[PDB]
């Protein structure tokens, strides 16, 4: 009944329990007041800066992610890897693709205001009606999916707590060697 | 004809190699032979700091 | 069900013992009876006018 | 509010025999040896294919172990509501009978919520008159879920233990005494009511 | 026809309504900017063992040692040793040395600890829900012919729409083999699905999702989440050189830069949804089992 | 005390750029000045840990 | 609700507390006093509160 | 040779595990109802 309750207590320690490590999401209460603990921010003069400067509901974060505005998402990265920061703001292909590099890199569960990437133009211009006619031809056919062939489809034990006592056990084994001999010595 | 084209340095999107020889690039291909056919850009190294 | 059954019966409880303590306080006589119908009241179309 | 098992016992039981077979082909006794074997998968190349047979019969308690926790720790039944929330009651069926006492105060404040239509059409094919109907009507199971408040309830719950609340807590409403209009018996009357929230006696009928 | 007929012979102003977007509506009308991501969719139904052998070798030289030192057990105490890894009281052999006992003492701990933890491999191999397909890409071999597997299956379509011309300008063999199995209605297929009166069905994306969160025990499982598939978006049709379109343009880009399309998406939207098996492992076990029986065979020789 | 822009569309827009082809989040306020076109990418936002 | 960790921790959803209210303070004999109080009971009832 | 009532200590005793000898077993009806016993006791 001790090794049962032993067992009971191990599963309720590595199996049920977990250190949250996740934020799970934009709603997490422990970010609308954060701290020296929880370091995060975004990209210096981007669109998501502009968006939640809009909304009046994530102007504490924004007095907390203006602290450590950064000029590129690889200093984030560096940063991130480094424990600079905590979390970072991002779209979710470019960091799917970037787990696919560094499997330590890991996203969230939620995901939200879906936006889309297109291609920056000017007034009224004969570049507008034909441009757009390209970009749904290419969106017409499988050239799209040959484009995420090209890099977005294209990605790249048991010794937790016992493997200390496992060493024990070895050097156990090797002073009982020489408490052996002694015992050889005595008898 | 010629049309301005002028992109933001992104990981995943926009490869960025030094020169080989004299303002040439290094033709190489993919995990499926098609060649990666670049395009001689110009940009600074590094921000203004 | 009941063509003609109104007795006087026992009540007690909650609100009856409170109703107690306020005749405790406040210095009146009463007349506890009960609702006919089994709703509490809603703003409804009589069938004329 | 098993047959893989058997399929294990059948292959033991051809394992034992041609064990058996094995070690009489490998140079009282005949029943001894299968006793032998019997020790073997439940609490000489023939006892190291018993010993396999051991690590085998180890790692099938192994499973069955983590199979019963399977089949009682992770798995709950799904006869919570979790409130207003649950799109039982936002798209209602056959099986999903929900219903209030006819003509009360939640007819109203369903009535005003018009995206809550849907329950105001659904329940008035279901209203009864007393909660004591509500009660015999989901006791013998005719009803699924009744919006009410709380302390009939759990007191209900205190005397039934099958009746079971949910967990969200909406609408936190009062309940006073129906007074008439403009009289003296108003201020005084609510003085007594204030003099009854400010001691114990709140206690005393709790 | 429909509502292309109403708006570009000026009997109809805008369509406010959904419609899906491809060349030549494109080339009759203007839409407007995207609002919601609706593509298409179908739907349908090695280091332990090496160290433990070590350690049994170690274990095993101890043995000859204590055997050395002072009845047939020099090869004989892995017999007592793997077998009593498994704790299932085998009668083996009773050592008399004091060596032996704690060494099998140690071993034995090990072995609690190493079930223990086993228990908690297989409770941490059981928090997890596998998730099992069965069509992976619209490039699918099944969906080149039917009677190349075991089962003739079926597909469909909506009938005179836009899917329909973008599969004949994509595939026309795949046309061909839904002239075959062609079908009427959106809940009629849903049905058919349920029934078993279609297998497959071809449709746009977050319809399906919309059906599938409101339908009665998730049965119907979507494949992906638009990958494989061609990933479009809704907007709103307007008559070619129409002044309003620049300001509803930036009425749609209000309405989703502020969060209150989300609070629309959560307001119309759902965000809902065992016993014993180990057959993969039995099979395992059987396997196992007869390359043992095919080891003795081998080792009969002598 | 004059509001500008700078970066891509300060080069844009003081016409030493003509046409941005970069993958730009395309949002309100950058369209209530110059034209854009339809997307061509589709995703949300989200949150990257370690 | 924004603890550290949850570390603090109530004592029981109010049982043998007080269990009053809260109201908005006016003067005797103010005109404005149904007024405020229909409004309220308007926002209560109706899933804005 | 002692099996009158001292099998509870083999009963008991193996109920747990324990790779610890206490008794040889010799009637079949005894076997069988430890082989029972057993299987009783690992699922308890
Ligand atoms: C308690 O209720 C009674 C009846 O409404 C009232 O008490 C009278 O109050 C006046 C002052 O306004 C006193 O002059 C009287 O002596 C009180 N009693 C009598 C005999 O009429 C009043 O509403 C409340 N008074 C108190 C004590 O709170
Ligand atoms: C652009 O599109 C129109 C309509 O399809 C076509 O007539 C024209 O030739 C195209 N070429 C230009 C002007 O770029
Ligand atoms: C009261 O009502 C019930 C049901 O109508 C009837 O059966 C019963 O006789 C009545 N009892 C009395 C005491 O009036
Ligand atoms: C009872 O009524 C009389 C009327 O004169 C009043 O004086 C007295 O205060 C009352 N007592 C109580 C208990 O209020
Ligand atoms: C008038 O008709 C309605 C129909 O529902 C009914 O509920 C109500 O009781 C009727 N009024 C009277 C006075 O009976
Ligand atoms: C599809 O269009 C044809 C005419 O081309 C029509 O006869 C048929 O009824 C339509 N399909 C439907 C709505 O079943």
């Amino acid at each position: 009944i001790i090794v049962a309750s032993y067992t009971a207590n191990l599963a309720a320690f590595l199996v049920l329990d977990r250190p949250e490590e996740r934020i799970t999401g934009i709603n997490d209460p422990r970010l609308r007041n954060p701290s020296d603990k929880f370091i995060y921010a975004t990209v210096k003069q981007s669109s998501v800066d502009i968006y939640f400067r809009r909304q009046v509901e994530l102007s504490t974060m924004y007095r907390h992610m203006e602290k450590h505005n950064y000029e590129s998402a690889a200093e984030a990265i560096q940063a991130v890897r480094d424990n600079k920061l905590h979390a970072f703001i991002w779209d979710s292909a470019v960091l799917e693709f970037e787990a696919s590099q560094k499997c330590d890199l890991v996203t969230t569960g939620e995901l939200f205001f879906r936006s889309g990437f297109g291609i920056g133009m000017r007034k009224d211009s004969p570049w507008k009606q034909n441009v757009s006619l390209s970009i749904l031809k290419s969106h017409e056919n499988g050239f799209m999916e040959d484009l995420d062939k090209t890099w977005v489809r294209y990605q790249e034990l048991t010794f937790e707590n016992m493997a200390g006592v496992f060493m024990l056990v070895a050097g156990g084994i090797v002073a009982g060697i020489f408490l052996i001999f002694i015992e050889i010595a005595y008898k | 004809t010629r049309l301005k084209i002028v992109t933001i340095h992104q990981e995943p999107f926009v490869y960025v190699k030094p020169t080989m020889s004299d303002g040439t690039c290094k033709e190489e291909f993919t995990v499926n032979g098609d060649p990666v056919k670049k395009v001689i850009c110009t940009g600074p190294n590094d921000t203004s700091p | 069900g009941s063509p003609r059954h109104t007795v006087p019966q026992c009540c007690y409880g909650f609100c009856i013992d409170l109703l107690i303590k306020l005749a405790r306080t406040m210095n009146f006589t009463y007349e506890v009876h009960l609702v006919a119908d089994g709703k509490f009241g809603t703003q409804e179309r009589v069938n004329n006018s | 509010k098993s047959t893989l098992w058997l399929l294990v016992g059948l292959s033991v039981h051809v394992v034992a025999v041609m064990l058996y077979l094995l070690d009489r082909f490998s140079p009282l006794t005949l029943s001894s040896a299968m006793w032998f074997s019997w020790g073997v998968l439940l609490n000489f190349s023939a006892r190291i294919l018993g010993m396999v047979w051991a690590g085998f019969a180890m790692i099938i308690v192994a499973s069955y172990t983590a199979n019963l926790a399977a089949f009682l720790v992770l798995d709950r039944p799904e006869e919570r509501i979790t409130g207003i929330n649950d799109p039982r009651l936002r798209n209602p069926s056959d099986k999903f009978i929900y219903a209030t006492v006819k003509q009360s105060s939640v007819d109203i404040y369903f009535r005003r919520q018009v995206e809550l239509s849907t329950m105001y059409r659904h329940m008035e094919k279901h209203n009864y008159e007393s909660a004591a109907e509500a009660i015999q009507a989901v006791r013998d199971n005719k009803l699924h879920a009744f919006i009410w408040d709380s302390a009939v309830l759990e007191f209900e719950a205190s005397q039934k233990c099958d009746l079971v609340t949910t967990g969200e807590l909406f609408f936190r409403s009062g309940f006073g005494i129906g007074m008439r209009k403009d009289s003296p018996w108003k201020q005084n009357v609510s003085l007594s009511i204030l003099k009854s929230h400010e001691n114990g006696f709140m206690e005393d009928l709790d | 026809n429909g509502m292309i007929g109403e708006v570009v012979y000026q009997r109809a102003v805008m369509a406010v309504g959904s419609l899906t977007i491809n060349e030549e509506r494109s080339e009759v009308v203007d839409f407007s900017v995207p609002f919601v991501e609706t593509g298409i969719s179908v739907m349908v139904s090695a280091s332990v063992w090496v160290m433990m052998f070590v350690m049994l070798l170690i274990v095993s030289a101890i043995a000859v040692f204590v055997f050395e030192y002072f009845s047939f057990t020099i090869g004989k105490a892995i017999w007592l040793l793997w077998g009593l890894v498994f704790n299932n009281s085998v009668p083996v052999q009773n050592p008399k040395g004091t060596t032996s006992k704690i060494m099998v003492s140690v071993w034995a701990f090990f072995a609690v600890i190493f079930l223990a933890s086993y228990t908690a491999n297989l409770a941490a191999f059981m928090i997890q829900e596998e998730f099992v397909d069965q069509v992976t890409g619209l490039s699918d071999k099944k969906f080149q012919r039917p009677h190349d597997y075991s089962p003739p299956f079926r597909f469909g379509t909506v009938p005179n729409g836009s899917t329909e011309r973008n599969i004949r300008n994509n595939y026309p063999y795949m046309h061909q083999y839904m002239t075959r199995f062609n079908q009427r209605g959106v809940e009629d297929a849903l049905v058919s699905l349920k029934t078993g009166k279609l297998d497959a069905f071809i449709y746009d994306a977050a319809v399906l999702n919309y059906k599938a969160g409101r339908d009665e025990g998730c049965k119907l499982v979507t494949i992906g989440s638009g990958y494989i598939f061609a990933t479009t978006g809704y907007g709103i049709a307007l008559q070619k050189g129409s002044p309003w379109k620049r300001q509803i343009d930036l009425a749609l880009l209000q309405f989703v830069g502020d969060g209150e399309m989300e609070e629309l998406e959560t307001l119309w939207l759902t965000g809902i949804c065992s016993s014993q098996l180990d057959i993969d492992n039995m099979a395992g076990v059987f396997y196992m089992l007869a390359a043992a029986m095919a080891l003795s065979l081998i080792t009969f020789i002598w | 005390n004059k509001k500008e822009w700078n970066g891509m569309m300060g080069e844009l827009l003081s016409g030493q750029a003509d046409m941005i082809v970069a993958p730009l989040t395309i949002n309100n306020e950058r369209a209530q000045y110059i034209e854009f076109s339809k997307p061509f990418k589709y995703q949300g936002l989200t949150i990257l840990v370690k």
